[PDB]
């Protein structure tokens, strides 16, 4: 079966680009806030029902069930309130589908808080928006301004009784506090270095209080999602990876965008069709990066057959991650592309614990002596055994996700590391 | 190679190479390195006392 | 140098149980002075503690 | 990459505990308006957001403003210290009038934001984590700021400037001098995220409410 | 009409932009629940 | 009720909540830690005490992982030692080179864990760190090139002494521990730092250079300063 070609009938998140009116008159002259009190009254198990049968997977990063997780958090009250946290600290490179959904659908994301809310039980929504984003700060804003008064959000909203406020908190420049246990710590005015599991955030998150974490396009498919069926969702993409996708196609591409299309839609076709395909044609094309910095990169032989999915990139030695496609052409460095990321990598490293401080700033100097050649070829081994120490010995992903890039341009490009070496040793010979 | 009568060396702008770290003190199988030290005018690690007895020395 | 007149200053015995020690030192005729043995007790540790809602144990740094 | 900013304070006429800083009444509102976003018993949430707001108000953050933020939210002030150490966002250090900030990810380094930089350094005569003379601009390196697509882009006072070129950053630059305030944006005739050629997507007017609604819902 | 970019009141924002709608905001707000002690180090 | 844990296939009853340090302290086994100190708070980064559990692909913080019943701890497995040999590894990797002149010398927790638990060489090929010494006063000697960011004087302070003018400003490889101003940290409790601390980043003034500690002989006493009888 085929996958792609998604219709402009089906896609959910509408009014992207911004041709059209992002307030509460724009959103409701679409499908949005459209018998949300019906949704509400159906109430909590019915709303986790759908959405398991949906089949939604995380859209921040690592996939996992949210139908899942949600129920994980509809554990009955103990006497403390209830919390559900969307990330919005858009900080993986490559990745822009975020600020185009606050900044044109933010009516879409309070709804999808409020539907999210209800089925978790949650008396509060905070909304953490990372500091550079001021005027997609400023938009979400005003549109839950317009939401309260509406009466679409806060006491009996949507004239169903429930009670639900929805607070933007807006951070200051972390990477890491884009993580969801450090977005957690930050909003308590803490440094934000990511907490150890247990204790779960479905048990102890915000203030101590039960959280769920979601990111902005699980919570703004949410509402979408309940108005319409979830077989039909299920229906968009393959039988385990299911619905619609913003990817970010950027890079060494003619026509870079972001765009919305199926979960299973070839990287191939997807390239050619919304990116205009690589600058100097498909021929052209070097290495990929599927997910942003996080996932490894593959060569023009993987993705010359390879399917924009979870497990579809997965049995690629890769990952689906944010779903930000970074193109680099022939004509390119992919080792200090490679550099680039791990200094990035660096200078985001929260500190806190010992392998991914003390490792990847090993491996920053490592990759910089890499890019010119001054290295022997007996390092590339080295360097590999100590990205796979950092690996699993971490508190947190980015420790993992920190050793995925190295990893993989060792895997792909090892010739062209051992080139560079010997050549800077003939260079330097000859003196 | 040859081990004949000992001697403290300095480096070559003066200063003495002896940090006190009591290394040689621990290891001599004979105990015949006596050594005490404290912090110097200028905060050094110096020793104040370095003594070998060369009646229990066993080169 | 410091000078020492007594042949018992360095002379340190391992014993594996009290009653042994006791036994040596009763059957050598030496005066003994027994300390008993302190073990910590043990301790209710939660990583989760830090976080509390409404307790002290919340801590303000990780 | 070495910052170049060290994470401790020597006491200097310019920065010292008696530099006179405090809220305006505004922004005493507003300290108060924020303190009651969080649980009772729980405002040393609001560190973050009182922080910020101290820096907008007084351009950078002197250590007489960390201690005033602290003493406010009744929190240590070395956690407040920790806090605006951590966050790169916080200025601990007097900047220019516009601080530019151009992203060098790789993103954004596989198209020309070299070429913004070297654009941006000779305009301004200035190096790459340098102030003007005239305390007008200041210039600095970021990683990524969320407008990949859009590469490559600067941000000067919360204000993105994407789809740049050496020209059009001359361009903003002078236009920042002279006084005016330019439009941000992108720079190569596109409004937002789109693709340059034409929109291969949402071409057709968007279905209204209710189109596939659940029989049930 | 999708030709036109519609997104375009945010070329009039200031400084206290956000924390002047934040203020705003605090009339349509709910009670915070209270953790029964005024601070951690009570 | 008490359930039952298995270290190394032994068969132990603990109660629910307890850690698997605790776990394996209890059948006789030591788990090598660093930022783990049982009278502070569990702060889990130092990562030198990954076990593996039997069915687990992953290691786990032995300090802070409560132990769920039917639990197989290996504790001198394949992957246990590769673990903390790539910790022990890093620590060493931006360590100084000041043994002979530190006062921690032969009583550094650094030290015998590394000669106990980790590789004897060396694979860093690059420069080190140099941190600025900061002063907090006449009793602690502050040298924190030597510190592992592992923040048992930071909890100490904080929930002990009750005194928060230690903590962490930067991040990252950049990340430092001091008061970020010119404080002297004087309280009646402060060389009690000097001991937890398990490198020789903080050291005692007063006793600074004097001995070592396999030169000294212990004498058990008690004190008469106070009332309390220490
Ligand atoms: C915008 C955003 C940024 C994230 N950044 C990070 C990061 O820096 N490190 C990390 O380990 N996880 C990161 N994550 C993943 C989070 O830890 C967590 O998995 C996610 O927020 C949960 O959302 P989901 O249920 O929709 O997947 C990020 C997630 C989002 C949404
Ligand atoms: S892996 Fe890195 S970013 Fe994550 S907790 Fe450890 S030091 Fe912080
Ligand atoms: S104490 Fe002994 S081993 Fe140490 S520096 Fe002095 S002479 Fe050398
Ligand atoms: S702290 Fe330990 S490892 Fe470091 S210099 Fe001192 S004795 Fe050596
Ligand atoms: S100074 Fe010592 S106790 Fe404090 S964090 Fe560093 S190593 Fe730990
Ligand atoms: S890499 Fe520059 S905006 Fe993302
Ligand atoms: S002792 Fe457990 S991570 Fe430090
Ligand atoms: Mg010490």
């Amino acid at each position: 079966t085929s996958f792609g070609s998604l219709k402009d009938e089906d896609r959910i998140f509408t009014n992207l680009y911004g041709r059209h009116d992002w307030r509460l008159k724009g959103a409701q002259s679409r499908g949005d806030w459209y018998k949300t009190k019906e949704i509400l009254l159906k109430g909590p198990d019915w709303i986790l029902g759908e959405v398991k049968t949906s089949g939604l997977r995380g859209r921040g990063g690592a996939g996992f069930p949210t139908g899942l997780k949600w129920s994980f958090m509809n554990k009955p009250s103990d006497g403390r309130p209830k919390y559900l946290v969307v990330n919005a600290d858009e900080g993986e490179p490559g990745t822009c589908k975020d600020r185009e959904i606050i900044r044109h659908d933010p009516h879409k994301l309070v709804e999808g808080c409020l539907v999210g809310g209800r089925a978790m039980g949650a008396r509060a929504a905070y909304i953490y928006i990372r500091g550079e984003f001021y005027n997609e700060a400023s938009n979400l804003q005003v549109a839950i301004r317009e939401a309260y008064e509406a009466g679409l959000i806060g006491k009996n909203a949507c004239g169903s009784g429930y009670d639900f406020d929805v607070f933007v908190v807006r951070g200051a420049g972390a990477y890491i506090c884009g993580e969801e246990t450090a977005l957690i710590e930050s909003i308590e005015g803490k440094q934000g270095k990511p907490r150890l599991k247990p204790p779960f955030p479905a048990d102890v998150g915000v203030f101590g209080c039960p959280t769920t974490v979601a990111n902005v396009e699980t919570v703004a498919v949410s509402p979408t999602i309940c108005r319409r069926g979830g077989a039909w969702f299920a229906s968009f993409g393959r039988e385990r990876n299911s619905g619609t996708k913003l990817f970010n196609i950027s890079g060494h591409v003619n026509h870079p965008c972001t765009v919305e299309e199926e979960m299973s839609v070839p990287l191939k076709e997807l390239i050619e069709k919304h990116a205009g395909g690589v600058i100097g044609g498909w021929d052209n094309l070097l290495a990929v990066i599927p997910g942003g910095s996080s996932t490894p990169l593959i060569p023009k032989s993987v993705c010359e057959t390879v399917l924009m999915d979870f497990d579809a990139l997965v049995q690629a030695q890769t990952g689906l991650g944010t779903a930000a496609v970074i193109v680099m052409d022939r004509s390119t460095d992919i080792v200090k592309a490679i550099a680039r990321l791990i200094e990035f990598y660096k200078h985001e490293s929260c500190g806190q614990c010992t392998p991914c401080r003390e490792g990847v700033d090993w491996m920053n100097k490592v990759m910089a002596r890499f890019v010119k050649g001054d290295a022997r070829p007996a390092e590339i081994d080295s360097l590999w055994e100590i990205s796979k120490q950092i690996e699993g010995h971490t508190i947190c992903a980015l420790g993992d996700g920190a050793a995925w890039p190295v990893q993989g341009l060792i895997r792909h490009f090892r010739p062209e590391l051992e080139e560079r070496m010997q050549q800077f040793a003939l260079q330097h010979q000859a003196r | 190679r040859f081990r004949g009568e000992h001697a403290l060396r300095r480096y070559p702008s003066g200063e003495e190479r002896c940090i006190a770290c009591k290394l040689c003190e621990a290891v001599c199988p004979a105990q015949a390195i006596t050594i005490e030290a404290e912090p110097r005018a200028d905060g050094s690690r110096r020793t104040t006392r370095y003594d070998i007895d060369m009646t229990k020395c066993i080169y | 140098w410091s000078s020492t007149a007594d042949p018992l200053s360095n002379l340190v015995l391992t014993f594996s149980t009290k009653e042994d020690a006791v036994a040596f030192a009763e059957k050598n005729g030496w005066s003994f002075d027994v300390e008993e043995r302190k073990v910590p007790k043990p301790k209710s540790k939660s990583y989760g503690a830090n976080f509390s809602w409404n307790k002290r144990t919340r801590v303000s740094t990780k | 990459g070495a910052g170049g900013a060290l994470f401790v304070h020597r006491d200097t006429p310019e920065n010292n505990p008696d530099t006179p800083f405090d809220f305006t009444p505004e922004n005493y509102k507003r300290i108060e308006a924020i303190v009651k976003n969080y649980p009772e018993g729980h405002k040393a949430a609001a560190v973050l957001p009182v922080l910020d707001l101290a820096q907008r108000q007084n351009g950078w953050l002197p250590i007489s403003a960390m201690n005033k933020v602290a003493e406010i939210l009744q929190v240590p002030p070395m956690r407040v210290y920790e806090v605006a150490t951590f966050y790169t966002m916080y200025n601990r250090k007097p900047v220019g009038k516009y601080h530019i900030q151009v992203c060098t990810t790789t993103p954004c380094m596989l198209r020309n934001s070299d070429s913004i930089l070297e654009a941006i350094q000779k305009k301004l005569g200035i190096k790459v984590g340098e102030t003007t003379p005239d305390k007008l601009f200041t210039l600095i390196e970021v990683e990524c700021l969320g407008a990949c697509v859009n590469a490559p882009m600067v941000q000067i006072n919360d204000n993105y400037y994407e789809d740049l070129t050496p020209k059009d950053i001359e361009e903003i630059i002078d236009e920042l001098k002279a006084g005016k305030i330019p439009k941000p944006g992108p720079r190569s005739g596109r409004f937002s995220c789109e693709p340059a050629g034409g929109l291969t997507s949402l071409t057709e007017p968007p279905k209204g409410p209710g189109f596939g609604v659940q029989a049930g819902l | 009409d999708n030709s036109t970019y519609r997104n375009l009141q945010h070329h009039e924002y200031s400084t206290y932009t956000f924390l002047d709608l934040n203020v705003e905001l605090s009339k349509f707000r709910m009670p915070q629940p209270s953790s029964g002690r005024q601070s951690p180090r009570h | 009720n008490l359930i039952e844990v298995f270290v190394d296939g032994q068969s132990v009853m603990v109660e629910p909540g307890t850690t698997v340090l605790q776990a394996c302290e209890k059948v006789g086994m030591q788990i090598p830690r660093f930022c783990y100190h049982e009278r502070l708070s569990v702060a889990g980064n130092c990562r030198m005490c990954l076990v593996e559990i039997e069915k687990a692909p992953k290691v786990v913080a032995a300090c802070a992982m409560p132990v769920m019943k039917g639990w197989n701890i290996l504790t001198n497995s394949e992957k246990s030692k590769k673990a903390r040999e790539g910790v022990m590894e890093f620590l060493l990797a931006n360590h100084p080179l000041d043994c002979p002149i530190c006062d921690q010398g032969g009583e550094c927790d650094l030290q015998d864990q590394s000669m106990m638990f980790g590789s004897d060489r060396s694979r860093f090929l690059e420069g080190k760190r140099a941190v600025e010494d900061k002063n907090i006063g006449p009793l602690v000697k502050t040298i924190m090139t030597r510190c592992i960011q592992c923040t048992r004087c930071i909890r100490f302070a904080s929930e002990i002494a009750g005194v928060d003018d230690l903590g962490t400003t930067g991040r990252g490889n950049d990340m430092q521990v001091g008061t970020y101003i010119e404080k002297m940290f004087m309280s009646e409790l402060s060389g009690n730092i000097i001991d937890i601390c398990p490198v020789g980043a903080l050291t005692s003034k007063p006793y600074a250079f004097t001995a070592r500690p396999w030169e000294t002989r212990k004498t058990e006493s008690i004190d008469v300063m106070d009332a309390v009888g220490s």
